[PDB]
Protein backbone atom coordinates (compact mmCIF):
# COMPACT_ATOMS: atom_id res chain seq x y z
CA UNK A 1 0.00 0.00 0.00
CA UNK A 2 1.10 3.27 -0.30
CA UNK A 3 0.05 7.69 -0.22
CA UNK A 4 -0.84 9.19 -2.89
CA UNK A 5 0.76 12.43 -3.83
CA UNK A 6 -0.52 15.60 -4.71
CA UNK A 7 0.47 18.20 -7.48
CA UNK A 8 0.95 21.42 -7.41
CA UNK A 9 -1.16 22.02 -9.81
CA UNK A 10 -4.04 20.83 -7.80
CA UNK A 11 -2.87 22.70 -5.31
CA UNK A 12 -3.56 25.72 -7.49
CA UNK A 13 -6.73 24.95 -8.81
CA UNK A 14 -7.95 23.83 -5.29
CA UNK A 15 -7.61 27.86 -3.85
CA UNK A 16 -9.05 28.60 -7.29
CA UNK A 17 -11.94 26.90 -6.30
CA UNK A 18 -12.20 28.43 -2.62
CA UNK A 19 -11.97 31.95 -3.45
CA UNK A 20 -15.11 34.21 -4.66
CA UNK B 1 -15.31 35.38 -28.19
CA UNK B 2 -16.11 38.41 -26.15
CA UNK B 3 -15.87 41.43 -28.17
CA UNK B 4 -18.43 44.63 -27.43
CA UNK B 5 -18.59 47.97 -28.37
CA UNK B 6 -16.40 48.98 -25.84
CA UNK B 7 -13.75 46.77 -25.64
CA UNK B 8 -12.74 47.41 -29.46
CA UNK B 9 -13.06 51.38 -29.16
CA UNK B 10 -10.39 50.12 -26.35
CA UNK B 11 -8.59 48.46 -28.70
CA UNK B 12 -8.87 51.10 -31.76
CA UNK B 13 -7.53 53.88 -28.41
CA UNK B 14 -4.51 51.69 -28.72
CA UNK B 15 -3.80 51.10 -31.99
CA UNK B 16 -4.15 54.89 -32.30
CA UNK B 17 -1.22 55.21 -30.10
CA UNK B 18 1.27 52.93 -32.55
CA UNK B 19 -0.74 54.28 -35.79
CA UNK B 20 0.90 57.73 -35.62
CA UNK B 21 0.28 58.74 -38.89
CA UNK B 22 -3.18 57.36 -38.93
CA UNK B 23 -3.60 55.04 -41.99
CA UNK B 24 -4.56 52.28 -40.42
CA UNK B 25 -1.66 50.31 -39.92
CA UNK B 26 1.68 49.93 -37.56
CA UNK B 27 5.44 49.97 -39.60
CA UNK B 28 8.41 49.32 -38.10
CA UNK B 29 9.01 52.84 -37.22
CA UNK B 30 6.28 53.82 -35.67
CA UNK B 31 6.82 51.12 -33.54
CA UNK B 32 10.24 52.59 -32.99
CA UNK B 33 8.46 55.89 -31.48
CA UNK B 34 6.63 53.82 -29.51
CA UNK B 35 9.24 51.77 -27.84
CA UNK B 36 11.71 55.10 -27.27
CA UNK B 37 8.84 57.27 -25.51
CA UNK B 38 8.85 53.55 -23.01
CA UNK B 39 12.84 54.24 -22.58
CA UNK B 40 14.00 51.55 -24.84
CA UNK B 41 15.83 51.59 -28.10
CA UNK B 42 15.55 48.82 -30.00
CA UNK B 43 17.48 48.41 -33.44
CA UNK B 44 15.98 48.41 -36.73
CA UNK B 45 16.39 44.72 -36.73
CA UNK B 46 14.55 44.16 -33.23
CA UNK B 47 11.99 46.05 -34.26
CA UNK B 48 11.60 43.79 -37.67
CA UNK B 49 11.01 41.15 -35.52
CA UNK B 50 8.56 42.39 -33.21
CA UNK B 51 6.62 43.70 -36.48
CA UNK B 52 7.41 40.01 -37.84
CA UNK B 53 5.43 38.31 -34.71
CA UNK B 54 2.18 40.07 -35.07
CA UNK B 55 2.47 40.41 -38.77
CA UNK B 56 0.07 37.49 -39.81
CA UNK B 57 -0.26 37.84 -43.51
CA UNK B 58 3.38 39.02 -44.10
CA UNK B 59 2.34 42.55 -46.06
CA UNK B 60 5.17 43.60 -43.58
CA UNK B 61 3.15 46.00 -41.19
CA UNK B 62 0.19 45.70 -38.68
CA UNK B 63 -3.72 46.39 -39.61
CA UNK B 64 -6.26 46.28 -36.94
CA UNK B 65 -7.60 42.86 -36.84
CA UNK B 66 -3.65 41.66 -36.42
CA UNK B 67 -2.96 44.50 -33.41
CA UNK B 68 -6.15 42.88 -31.71
CA UNK B 69 -5.88 39.28 -32.40
CA UNK B 70 -2.26 39.93 -30.82
CA UNK B 71 -3.31 42.21 -27.63
CA UNK B 72 -6.08 39.93 -26.71
CA UNK B 73 -3.74 37.01 -26.39
CA UNK B 74 -1.32 39.08 -24.45
CA UNK B 75 -4.19 40.17 -22.04
CA UNK B 76 -4.50 36.74 -21.00
CA UNK B 77 -1.82 35.74 -21.18
CA UNK B 78 -1.40 38.56 -18.73
CA UNK B 79 -4.64 37.75 -16.76
CA UNK B 80 -3.27 33.97 -16.20
CA UNK B 81 0.19 35.00 -14.99
CA UNK B 82 -1.40 37.23 -12.69
CA UNK B 83 -3.29 35.08 -11.41
CA UNK B 84 -0.48 32.52 -10.51
CA UNK B 85 1.39 35.12 -9.53
CA UNK B 86 -1.77 35.90 -6.37
CA UNK B 87 -1.34 32.12 -5.35
CA UNK B 88 2.24 32.02 -4.93
CA UNK B 89 1.67 35.41 -3.12
CA UNK B 90 -1.20 33.89 -0.79
CA UNK B 91 1.02 30.43 0.00
CA UNK B 92 4.49 32.22 0.09
CA UNK B 93 3.67 33.40 3.62
CA UNK B 94 6.33 35.14 4.64
CA UNK B 95 6.47 37.05 1.71
CA UNK B 96 10.08 36.39 1.11
CA UNK B 97 10.22 34.95 -2.48
CA UNK B 98 10.27 31.65 -1.46
CA UNK B 99 7.55 28.77 -0.60
CA UNK B 100 8.96 27.07 2.12
CA UNK B 101 7.87 22.91 3.17
CA UNK B 102 6.32 24.31 6.54
CA UNK B 103 4.87 27.10 4.37
CA UNK B 104 3.82 24.48 2.12
CA UNK B 105 2.42 22.07 4.96
CA UNK B 106 0.31 25.31 6.50
CA UNK B 107 -1.06 25.77 3.00
CA UNK B 108 -2.25 22.10 2.98
CA UNK B 109 -3.20 22.48 6.27
CA UNK B 110 -5.59 25.23 5.58
CA UNK B 111 -7.32 23.44 2.80
CA UNK B 112 -7.93 20.43 4.23
CA UNK B 113 -5.57 18.13 4.16
CA UNK B 114 -2.92 17.18 6.28
CA UNK B 115 0.49 16.17 5.11
CA UNK B 116 4.06 14.90 6.84
CA UNK B 117 7.33 16.52 6.68
CA UNK B 118 7.85 13.86 4.68
CA UNK B 119 5.28 14.38 1.52
CA UNK B 120 5.60 18.10 1.87
CA UNK B 121 9.19 17.53 1.20
CA UNK B 122 8.52 14.89 -1.89
CA UNK B 123 6.68 18.04 -3.07
CA UNK B 124 9.28 20.70 -2.56
CA UNK B 125 11.83 18.37 -4.56
CA UNK B 126 9.40 17.84 -6.96
CA UNK B 127 9.55 21.57 -7.70
CA UNK B 128 12.99 22.62 -6.66
CA UNK B 129 14.59 22.65 -10.15
CA UNK B 130 17.68 25.12 -8.22
CA UNK B 131 18.00 22.76 -5.33
CA UNK B 132 17.72 25.36 -2.75
CA UNK B 133 15.46 23.67 -0.79
CA UNK B 134 12.68 25.60 -1.88
CA UNK B 135 10.37 27.23 -4.53
CA UNK B 136 10.19 30.42 -6.32
CA UNK B 137 8.41 31.81 -8.52
CA UNK B 138 9.72 30.52 -11.56
CA UNK B 139 9.69 27.23 -10.59
CA UNK B 140 6.22 27.50 -9.55
CA UNK B 141 5.19 28.80 -12.71
CA UNK B 142 7.20 26.10 -14.33
CA UNK B 143 4.61 23.69 -12.63
CA UNK B 144 1.85 25.48 -14.24
CA UNK B 145 3.03 25.82 -17.30
CA1 LIG C 1 0.62 54.26 -39.67
CA1 LIG D 1 0.02 42.72 -41.93
CA1 LIG E 1 8.39 32.13 2.21
CA1 LIG F 1 14.38 26.40 -5.54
Amino acid sequence: HSMQALSWRKLYLSRAKLKA
Amino acid sequence: DQLTEEQIAEFKEAFSLFDKDGDGTITTKELGTVMRSLGQNPTEAELQDMINEVDADGNGTIDFPEFLTMMARKMKDTDSEEEIREAFRVFDKDGNGYISAAELRHVMTNLGEKLTDEEVDEMIREADIDGDGQVNYEEFVQMMT
